RNA sequence: CCUACUUCACAAAGCGCCUUCCCCCGUAAAUGAUAUCAUCUCAACUUAGUAUUAUACCCACACACCCAAGAACAGGGUU
């Protein structure tokens, strides 16, 4: 099964070998440790979350706003839970869902600010040389939020 | 040189070279055997 | 982070020198990398509009080297405008004319099709050979490694080298070679 | 230099991405008309010379002055 | 390997001969290849291969001699043709533009003046198709012609 | 000030003099000023990183296009850091 | 370009005079393997074999009048 070193004889990307699962293990309860007593310690500044909400994912940090493309049935100023966080990453760390992280580790609260329309939107149809004109003017529900925190948890 | 889409070898001093990226017929004894694809 | 406006907006547009070295390099390959450093394609920040470019320096442009038989087959052709200045030159004679001109023209081929493509190349610096001028070698900042890695010769091979790599036939003792 | 980890459970990766400092010996000791206008302003920021002609009252007057600012 | 030495008086002395590296892969095989394994796992590029096939001022040594395939001994003598036109056999000579890949002889091919429209261009051949079934590392293949 | 930063809200003269008063306060050596980082700098658009060095520690670098601002910014950077207005700092909590 | 001649006449012209500089490649060879001869070689290699046009030309940043400069402008001269 041995071949001769030539130019074609081997994968031109580098040979990857698995490391074993116990040192893996081991590893990977060291780092989930390591950030944990982050964690606990506070040793973290501005935390950013990537969060999904509506239909979008939205990056996103503490005083930030956001501009959602539709009416929320919510009053102004009141206080809401974005329960689908992708994403929670600090100056140090990150957290990674798979594909959301847990209602036990982040806590992402925001504060609705504004209910408004958007700027009137032009929907205008011509096709030529068939008398085909037709406008249309759109103003679509939008409510800007406030996130006001992001909260982390020593749950890994 | 006669130009031919064949190339036939018509003694037996005449032989195939492939010069310059095409096919001749050379002859030393009969250069009117001479011939270019 | 923790930067005042002005300087971070400054580094972060900021225009970096990079140095090809394009002996042995295909001309193509060369002008690949060159045209993404240009357009600026390589930093996430990139957009059409901000004249995110670098500054690329190909050094050994003499040196390049074609594939197959493109130096004889590769023809450049120009017109002067003028009727009978249709000029059609094979890229050897490109090459021994002007040593800069196959990876200019490569690059500006590469290049957007737009009014920044000019520009552009103006930011690309192109030296026949291992000199450059000592405020352009004063500007550099990376290099970038070499598109194609240049096989090695016998000559080059180590002795060892050959020792390691095994015998494949038995020649007759009775031949002469 | 990112160590990866996923937990117990497997439903969160942990990433540890510590900022590497620029090693000392990595660093070095602080020292301490026209037409021709136009060419050694392009030779100076390495442009064309196209865009240091001016422009009509038109275009100038069409520029923004007061440009909406964020952040 | 004999020699032939002059001095007039000719003789010929047989000298030393590298004989084949023991334990082959996959010994009783047809060619030197089949034997070590190298089928379709050698390229212009493999100097230290191909140079067992050459003789000492560059040409090819017989298919009889080596022991060649037929189909291997088009492929070495192809991939020689293609070293020594890239200058990686700068020593194995008879007594500037750098190349590589290049199939044709450089004096033999003339330029491209007229490249054909998109549906009939002219291309350049690039590298040999002989080495066409060789082992593909890439998620397109390699172009013959560009 | 959110949003502000710190020598935004506290204007400042010679960060540097008052970084070297700061590090005098903490019995610590005046900083060695050192180049990281630069890039074209013979045109007339440099880009300098300029780090401060506490014991052949990095404190703060910081970037400019002249060495003497990017030397400057780096002193505000480090003073930044120092008294704990870093722009990723912990958000105020309401 | 105007010395003569000629049309002509402080100049413009020809019918007059002066000056004009390098090649391209089809093939023919040398050595020589695949294919131990041979073989000019889309084999490696060595020549005829040359365009990588050689040059030449031009190159001063900053009223008025006259002009061999000129439609205007521009250009030249005004010691
Ligand atoms: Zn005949
Ligand atoms: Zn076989």
């Amino acid at each position: 099964g041995y071949v001769p070193k030539t130019s074609l004889s081997s994968p031109p990307w580098p040979e990857v070998v698995l490391p074993d699962p116990v040192e893996e293990t081991r590893h990977h309860a060291e780092v989930v440790k390591k950030v944990n007593e982050m964690i606990v310690t506070g040793q973290y500044g501005r935390l950013f979350a990537v969060v999904h909400f509506a239909s979008r994912q939205w990056k996103v940090t503490s005083e930030d706003l956001i501009l959602i493309g539709n009416e929320l049935d919510l009053a102004c100023g009141e206080r809401i839970r974005l329960e689908k966080v992708l994403l929670v990453g600090a100056d140090n760390f990150t957290l990674l869902g798979k594909p959301l992280l847990g209602k036990d580790l982040v806590r992402v609260e925001a504060t609705v600010i504004e209910k408004t329309e958007s700027w009137p939107r032009i929907i205008m149809r011509f096709r030529k040389r068939k008398n085909f004109k037709k406008k249309r003017i759109v103003t679509t529900p939008q409510t800007v939020l406030r996130i006001n925190s992001i909260e982390i948890a020593p749950c890994l | 040189f006669k130009n031919k889409t064949v190339l036939k070898k018509r003694c037996k001093d005449c032989y195939l070279v492939k010069r310059r990226g095409r096919w001749y017929v050379y002859c030393k004894t009969h250069p009117r055997h001479k011939q270019r694809q | 982070s923790s930067f005042s406006r002005a300087p971070q907006q400054w580094a972060t547009f900021a225009r970096i020198w990079y140095l090809l070295d394009g002996k042995m390099q295909p001309p193509g390959k060369l002008a690949a990398m060159a045209s993404i450093r240009l357009q600026g394609l390589h930093k996430p920040v990139y957009h059409a509009l901000s004249d995110c470019g670098d500054h690329v320096v190909i050094m050994n442009t003499r040196h390049i080297a074609f594939s197959g038989n493109k130096w004889e087959q590769k023809v450049y052709s120009s017109h002067t405008g003028y009727p009978g200045g249709f000029r059609q030159v094979t890229a050897a004679q490109l090459h021994l004319r002007d040593p800069v001109a196959i990876v200019k023209l490569a690059i500006y081929g590469m290049l957007p099709k737009n009014l920044h493509r000019r520009t552009m190349m103006e930011r690309l610096h192109l030296f026949p050979d291992e000199y450059i001028p000592e405020d352009i070698l004063k500007n550099l900042v990376e290099e970038l490694p070499q598109p194609r890695k240049i096989p090695k010769r016998l000559d080059e091979y180590t002795q060892e080298e050959i020792d390691a790599f095994p015998r494949l036939w038995t020649p007759p003792e009775d031949y002469r070679l | 230099n990112v160590e990866l980890a996923l937990t117990s459970d497997g439903r969160t990766i942990v990433c540890y991405h510590p900022s590497v400092d620029i090693p000392y010996e990595h660093t070095k000791p602080i020292p301490r008309e026209e037409g021709p206008m136009i060419e050694q302003l392009s030779k100076m920021f390495f442009t064309t010379k196209h865009r240091w002609y001016p422009h009509g009252r038109y275009h100038r007057c069409r520029k923004n002055l007061n440009p909406p600012k964020d952040r | 390997f004999r020699e032939v030495v002059e001095t007039t008086i000719i003789e010929g002395r047989i000298t030393a001969t590298p004989k084949e590296s023991p334990n082959p892969p996959n010994p009783s095989g047809q060619c030197p290849i089949c034997r070590w394994n190298l089928k379709h796992k050698y390229n212009y590029d493999d100097v230290l291969l191909l140079s067992q096939f050459i003789r000492p001022h560059g040409g090819m040594l017989p298919r009889k001699i080596t022991g060649l395939c037929q189909e291997e001994h088009r492929k070495i003598e192809e991939c020689v043709k293609m070293a020594h036109r890239a200058g990686l056999l700068p020593n194995h000579r008879p007594r500037q533009l750098n190349r590589y890949l290049t199939r044709w002889a450089p004096g033999s091919v003339k330029p491209i003046y007229k490249k054909g429209p998109r549906w009939n261009r002219v291309r350049m051949p690039v590298g040999s198709p002989l080495l066409r079934d060789n082992v593909c590392y890439s998620r397109t293949p390699w172009k013959l012609y560009h | 000030m959110t949003g502000k930063e710190l020598f935004e809200m506290w204007k400042i003269i010679n960060p540097m003099g008052l970084l070297v008063e700061e590090l005098k306060k903490r019995n610590v050596s005046a900083p060695e000023s050192r180049l990281t980082r630069q890039s074209g700098g013979t045109t007339a658009l440099p880009l300098y990183f300029v780090g401060l060095y506490c014991d052949k520690k990095l404190i703060a670098e910081g970037p400019g296009e002249t060495v003497l601002v990017a030397e400057e910014e780096a002193a505000r950077v480090a003073l930044r850091k120092l008294y704990g207005f870093t722009e990723n700092r912990r958000p105020w909590n309401y």
